[PDB]
């Protein structure tokens, strides 16, 4: 049972900037099992990044993830509008899974 | 107080691709049986491997491979460019009894000698598949507008001949033992071998001559169940025998075209005009028919009523039973099997004909001309599999119509290599150890 | 692509049962895919409940013999059925269920640790609220 | 066991029988025999590609050669009980895939220093 | 450095770096281009093999820097260990020794075999 | 002005599938691809 923390809570940025998240982990999570989603507001979720620092078809190349000991950091530049959401953390190393905390962005 | 430990020869293999090669123990043949290598399995435990036949490569390699050999025999051997002539084409009647009349001509025409200012009028025996009139009428060859026409070659045989598509060092070949294996899925009993059985390239359509049989009960295999689009493939538990054979002599004859060209033609029949065709046991054939919708029930419900009815229509090489029997190609009309109605000593004779200008691989563009057998021919086949087909339905109704198809020649050989998998060894490792040099 | 669809907004009274169903269209064989069903309070974040791989079910330490996850393979007037049945609910059930799978296939994909995995396609969700 | 006999076992009972893998690994212009040599190319090649690696950290002739690269926490915490005994060589080679060009290039450094460490010692 | 990247270096900062050059001597129709390719693969592994040989006779094999019990002669070379290794190149060293290489390379053949099992074997 | 004498229309003679029958067809030619030889003939 493995508790993962994000943060920041609550942020907000503007378009054109880089939002930096960042998830820390209870134990050292030394094989890079992590994982990053996007869910929207009403909406279905939706996988960013598996892996870490691996993208998915479909995904663009502004999102970038790096993985170091127990900080996971997750970086996102050229800010748009269709990137206000929720974005979880979870890890799949020990058996259950567990997600993160949410962390939303929002516009100003 | 730990260190690093490099280890070789760990048994850990990935999922590649690579070439194969024959294998048989050992008048010439078509496939080269003389050109491979003359001809041990260890079974593997607590090990899962997830098998798919539908993803398959050596189904594309094989099937490249046998376009590969089909056309290295046809080439250095005479070819039939100056056939293209204007024939004069009658009908032959030697004490011919009804409903054969019609399906055999005998032609006249001219054709060159080995001098280049003389010619020679000579005279044949043509099908009714074969020649097409034009406008005593005159008449010509069907594939002389489209393709050229080559002999087949006089020195070869097209007896099949099981092979081993067999890997090199290096790579790996696993095989999946389950009894009820559908090609699809994990199989929790992988065993690794050298290479695969004897593989007998037999080339049918609607009907799986001298294949492999099952070990349980009568297996069904398709991609995709709910379109009607993909075929699905039965194989049975137990064969079906089926006796064929042609009651005619066809006697040869040579006619030399130019200098070291010669041509086989049809001569003179000696006996009776009677009709090629082929015996199958009626007994056993509705218990086979039985034991397949038994196990095509649980695939659609219990309260299902399957009709089958035979083919609707398009080329000649699909609705017909295509095969080759001591190498003349018959094409039996076979409507008379699937014919039948299920509701939740007597034989069949099916007629066949026989072409002699054969149209292989699905190609326009290259054609082929077989030469006449002289004497009887007579053979025997197993029956161990089918290719049915489905229409689209309202989807309302509880009747299913299964009808048979094929034409191509992918599913004819992943029946036999839905099993095995390629490999590749990787056998370096690395580990902590608590040690240090010297 | 791969396209799932769930059930509708089912509300229910304590003390019954309850079934979510979940149709998938685009899969091949569930011995090649896993399917984990998990869901999301309102307000809060998600939670896994279960799983079905290689034809085994199993749920988490936290829902051990309460629910209980089926599934059937492919049926030529039928698409691929994956249900959870829900049984003996309290009042604190009132969440958004989801039905998610992922392709099990090749063994280096990444996508997998030994029979926890992630989660690559999800559905639309159903809303559960129970009250007396 | 066999070739590949101890696929399924762990990588405490699957350390004994390296020699069994280690020997498999070597062995007109028809259609068949363009294969045939392609085969055998593509085997020799794949030999050397690994004899030449085998050879560069020194370990010619020798399948459980000893290094003296420590080894980082950073890539596995597991003790000696976890993975001798647990984990297998199917899932070993995936726990540290991530990590594998950087042993195999801190392996080449470490061997040309002791080389070059042997050189000052025959000198005096 | 990279690959050749000490050409122009003297002996003593040349031999530093062997590693880099010790892993780049080594790496489907009969078209044109098909018979090329397995004309340069038959190539890499004949001029890998030929250079792997005579380092097994010498009992150097697998060693980059290997030193046998030949004496060196001073009629090959009238220099000092401090204007070789700081003052020429490997480009320059070559064309000296280049009448006195054979007479080493045989030299180095029968060192490795006059340190062969004799009699002990009884 | 510049384009008298380029181009020709030229008819022949050519078998055809059938050994026995022939067949008269057209094309037209530039003068950098014909030759006459002694409407006139050319090759
Ligand atoms: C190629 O060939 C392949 C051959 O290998 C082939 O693979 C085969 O595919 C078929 C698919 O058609 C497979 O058949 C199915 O198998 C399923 C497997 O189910 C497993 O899990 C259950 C649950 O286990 C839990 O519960 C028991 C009992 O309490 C415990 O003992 C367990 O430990 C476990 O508990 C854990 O989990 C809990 C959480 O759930 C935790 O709380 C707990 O703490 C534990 O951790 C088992 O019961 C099953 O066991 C049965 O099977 C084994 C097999 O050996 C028997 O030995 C054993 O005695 C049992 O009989 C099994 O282990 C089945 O679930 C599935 O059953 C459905 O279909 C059948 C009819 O076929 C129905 O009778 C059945 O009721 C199921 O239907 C329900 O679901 C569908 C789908 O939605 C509905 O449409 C349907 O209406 C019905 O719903 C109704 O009932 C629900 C309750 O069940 C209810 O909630 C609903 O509301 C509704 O009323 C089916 O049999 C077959 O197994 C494969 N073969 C294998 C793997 O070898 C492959 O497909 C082929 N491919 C192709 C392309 O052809
Ligand atoms: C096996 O053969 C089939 C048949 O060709 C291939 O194609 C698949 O066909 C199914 C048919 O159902 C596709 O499934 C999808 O189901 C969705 C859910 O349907 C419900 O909801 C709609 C309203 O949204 C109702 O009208 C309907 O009655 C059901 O109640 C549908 O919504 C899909 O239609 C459209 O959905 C979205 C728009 O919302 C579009 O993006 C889609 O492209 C589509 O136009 C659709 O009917 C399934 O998606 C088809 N597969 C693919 C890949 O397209 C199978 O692919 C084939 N199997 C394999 C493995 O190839
Ligand atoms: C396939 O089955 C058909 C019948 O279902 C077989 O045809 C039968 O063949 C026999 C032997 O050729 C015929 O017998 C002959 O009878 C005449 C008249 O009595 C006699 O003079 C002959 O000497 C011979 O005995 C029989 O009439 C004939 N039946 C029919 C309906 O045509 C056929 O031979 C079978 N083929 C194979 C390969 O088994
Ligand atoms: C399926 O396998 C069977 C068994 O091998 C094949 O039957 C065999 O067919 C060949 C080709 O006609 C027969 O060879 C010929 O035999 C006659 C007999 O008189 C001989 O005169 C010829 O010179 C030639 O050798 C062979 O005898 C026959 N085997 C048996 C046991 O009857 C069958 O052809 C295969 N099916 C297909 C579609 O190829
Ligand atoms: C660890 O290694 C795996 C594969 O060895 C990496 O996964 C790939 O990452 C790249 C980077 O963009 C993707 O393009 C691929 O699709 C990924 N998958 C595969 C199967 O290649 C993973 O990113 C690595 N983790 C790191 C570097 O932190
Ligand atoms: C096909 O037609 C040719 C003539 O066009 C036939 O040849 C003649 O056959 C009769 C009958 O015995 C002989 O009297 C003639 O001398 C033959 N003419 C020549 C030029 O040979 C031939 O018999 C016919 N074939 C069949 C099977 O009836
Ligand atoms: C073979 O060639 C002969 C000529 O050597 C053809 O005979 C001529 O046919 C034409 C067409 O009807 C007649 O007009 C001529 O009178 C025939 N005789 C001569 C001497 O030219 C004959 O038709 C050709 N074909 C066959 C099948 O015999
Ligand atoms: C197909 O041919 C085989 C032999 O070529 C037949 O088998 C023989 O059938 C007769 C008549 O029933 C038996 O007396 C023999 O004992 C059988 N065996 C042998 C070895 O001769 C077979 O019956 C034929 N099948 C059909 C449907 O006619
Ligand atoms: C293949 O067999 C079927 C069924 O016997 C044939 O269909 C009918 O056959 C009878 C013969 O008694 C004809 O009178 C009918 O006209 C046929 N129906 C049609 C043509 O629609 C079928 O003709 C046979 N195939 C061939 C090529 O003869
Ligand atoms: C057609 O089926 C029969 C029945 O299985 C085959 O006869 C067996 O052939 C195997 C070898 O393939 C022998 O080991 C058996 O002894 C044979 N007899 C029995 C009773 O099983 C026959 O070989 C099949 N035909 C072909 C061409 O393979
Ligand atoms: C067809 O075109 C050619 C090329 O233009 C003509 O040949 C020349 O015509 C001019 C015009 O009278 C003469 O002055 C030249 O002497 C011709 N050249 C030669 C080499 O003779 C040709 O006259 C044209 N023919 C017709 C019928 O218009
Ligand atoms: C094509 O063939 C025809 C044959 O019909 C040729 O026409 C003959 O040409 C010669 C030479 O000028 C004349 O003597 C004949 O009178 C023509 N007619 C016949 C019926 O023989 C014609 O010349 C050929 N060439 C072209 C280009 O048409
Ligand atoms: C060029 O030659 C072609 C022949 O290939 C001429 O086409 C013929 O013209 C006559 C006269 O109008 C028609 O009656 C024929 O039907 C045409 N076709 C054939 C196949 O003979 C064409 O007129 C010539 N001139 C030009 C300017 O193209
Ligand atoms: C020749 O056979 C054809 C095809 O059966 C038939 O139409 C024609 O009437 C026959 N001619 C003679 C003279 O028998
Ligand atoms: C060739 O002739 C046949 C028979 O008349 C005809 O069906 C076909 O369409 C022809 N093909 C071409 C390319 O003219
Ligand atoms: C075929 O004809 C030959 C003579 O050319 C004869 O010897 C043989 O018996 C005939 N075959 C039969 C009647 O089956
Ligand atoms: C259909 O009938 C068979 C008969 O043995 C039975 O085994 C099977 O369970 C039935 N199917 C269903 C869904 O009940
Ligand atoms: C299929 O059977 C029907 C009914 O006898 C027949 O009319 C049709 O011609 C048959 N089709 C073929 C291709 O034989
Ligand atoms: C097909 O089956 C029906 C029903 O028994 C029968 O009347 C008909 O004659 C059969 N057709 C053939 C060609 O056997
Ligand atoms: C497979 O596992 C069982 C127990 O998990 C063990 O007894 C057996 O030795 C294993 N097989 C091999 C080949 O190691
Ligand atoms: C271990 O990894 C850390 C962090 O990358 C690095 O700073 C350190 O040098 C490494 N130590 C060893 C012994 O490899
Ligand atoms: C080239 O010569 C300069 C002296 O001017 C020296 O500093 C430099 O290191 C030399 N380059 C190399 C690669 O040794």
């Amino acid at each position: 049972d493995i508790q993962m923390t994000q943060s920041p809570s609550t942020l907000s940025a503007s378009t054109g900037d880089t939002v930096r998240i960042s998830c820390r982990a209870s134990q050292s999570i030394t094989g890079n099992w992590v994982a990053w989603y996007q869910q929207r507001p009403g909406k279905a979720p939706r996988l960013l990044i598996y892996r870490g620092a691996a993208l998915l078809g479909g995904v663009p190349s502004r999102f970038r993830g790096s993985a170091a000991g127990t900080d996971f950091t997750l970086t996102i530049g050229n800010l748009q509008a269709e990137d206000f959401g929720t974005f979880y953390c979870q890890q799949y190393d020990t058996y259950p899974g567990t997600f993160g905390q949410g962390t939303k962005v929002e516009v100003k | 107080n730990l260190w690093v430990t490099v280890y070789y020869g760990v048994p850990v293999w990935k999922d590649a691709e690579t070439t194969l090669f024959c294998a048989s123990d050992a008048k010439h043949n078509v496939w080269a049986t003389h050109a491979c290598v003359p001809t041990q399995e260890i079974h593997l435990e607590n090990v899962t491997e997830e098998f798919n036949m539908w993803k398959n490569n050596m189904v594309e390699q094989m099937h490249t491979d046998i376009i590969s050999l089909w056309d290295q025999s046809l080439k250095p051997c005479v070819k039939l460019t100056p056939l293209c002539v204007t024939l004069q084409c009658t009908n032959v009647t030697n004490n011919i009894t009804d409903d054969m009349r019609g399906e055999l001509k005998n032609c006249s025409f001219n054709m060159t000698t080995e001098l280049r200012d003389k010619k020679q009028k000579v005279y044949s025996l043509f099908y009714r598949l074969d020649v097409v009139q034009i406008n005593n009428k005159e008449y010509r060859l069907i594939n002389c507008n489209t393709s050229a026409i080559t002999q087949a070659c006089p020195k070869v045989s097209f007896e099949p001949i099981p092979i081993h598509y067999c890997a090199p060092a290096g790579f790996a070949i696993l095989k999946c033992k389950d009894k009820k294996f559908n090609g699809t899925g994990p199989c929790p009993s992988v065993s690794t071998v050298q290479c695969t059985h004897g593989i007998k390239p037999v080339v049918s359509t609607q009907l799986l001559l001298n294949g492999s049989l099952a070990e349980e009960e009568v297996m069904i295999r398709s991609e995709n169940i709910t379109n009607n689009a993909k075929n699905i493939l039965v194989q049975f538990n137990t064969p079906v025998q089926i006796n064929c054979t042609r009651p005619n002599n066809n006697t040869r004859k040579s006619i030399r075209i130019g200098p070291g060209q010669a041509f086989y033609a049809t001569g003179d029949i000696i006996g009776d005009i009677r009709q090629a065709h082929c015996n199958v046991s009626k007994a056993t054939w509705n218990e086979t028919l039985g034991k397949v919708v038994k196990q095509l029930r649980k695939h659609f419900g219990n309260n299902t009523i399957i009709r089958f009815a035979n083919s609707s229509g398009g080329d000649l090489e699909v609705t017909t039973h295509s095969f080759n029997c001591g190498g003349e190609f018959f094409y039996c009309n076979t409507s008379g099997l699937f014919n039948s109605t299920w509701i939740s000593n007597d034989s069949i004779t099916l007629p066949c004909r026989i072409k002699q200008i054969i149209n292989m691989w699905q190609r326009i563009g290259q054609a082929m001309y077989a030469p006449p057998i002289q004497g009887v021919i007579r053979c025997v086949s197993n029956i161990t599999g089918l290719i049915l087909t489905r229409d689209g339905g309202s989807t309302n109704s509880t009747t299913e119509t299964f009808r048979p198809g094929g034409g191509d020649m992918r599913d004819n050989w992943r029946s036999e290599l839905y099993k095995y998998k390629v490999v590749k060894i990787e056998p370096l490792g690395v580990a902590p150890t608590r040690c240090k040099r010297r | 692509q791969i396209h799932l669809v769930q059930s509708g907004t089912e509300v229910k009274k304590p003390g019954s049962s309850v079934t979510v169903s979940c149709k998938a269209y685009g899969v091949n064989t569930f011995g090649l895919y896993a399917v984990n069903w998990v869901r999301q309070a309102p307000g809060q974040s998600l939670e896994y409940i279960g799983q079905i791989w290689r034809w085994k079910s199993s749920a988490s330490h936290h829902f051990r013999g309460r629910v209980l996850i089926s599934a059937v393979d492919l049926t030529g007037s039928s698409p691929p059925i994956s249900s959870l049945e829900i049984k003996n609910l309290t009042s604190d059930d009132t969440a958004v269920y989801f039905c998610t799978t992922t392709s099990t296939y090749d063994r280096w994909s990444g996508l997998h640790h030994d029979g926890v995995m992630a989660f690559s396609s999800w559905g639309q969700g159903t809303l559960i609220s129970v009250s007396a | 066991l066999g070739f590949l006999g101890a696929a399924g076992s762990t990588m405490g009972a699957a350390s004994m029988t390296l020699t069994v893998q280690a020997r498999n690994l070597l062995s007109k212009l028809t259609v068949w025999g363009i294969k045939q040599l392609q085969a055998r190319v593509l085997a020799v090649e794949r030999y050397l590609r690994d004899q030449q690696l085998l050879g560069i950290w020194g370990c010619s002739g020798k399948l459980i050669c000893c290094t003296n690269v420590p080894w980082n926490s950073s890539w596995s915490n597991r003790n000696l009980s976890e993975i001798w005994d647990n984990m297998t060589w199917l899932q070993w080679d995936k726990e540290i895939s991530n990590y594998t060009q950087i042993i195999y290039g801190l392996l080449e450094e470490s061997q040309n220093q002791q080389e070059k460490n042997e050189q000052d010692l025959l000198a005096l």
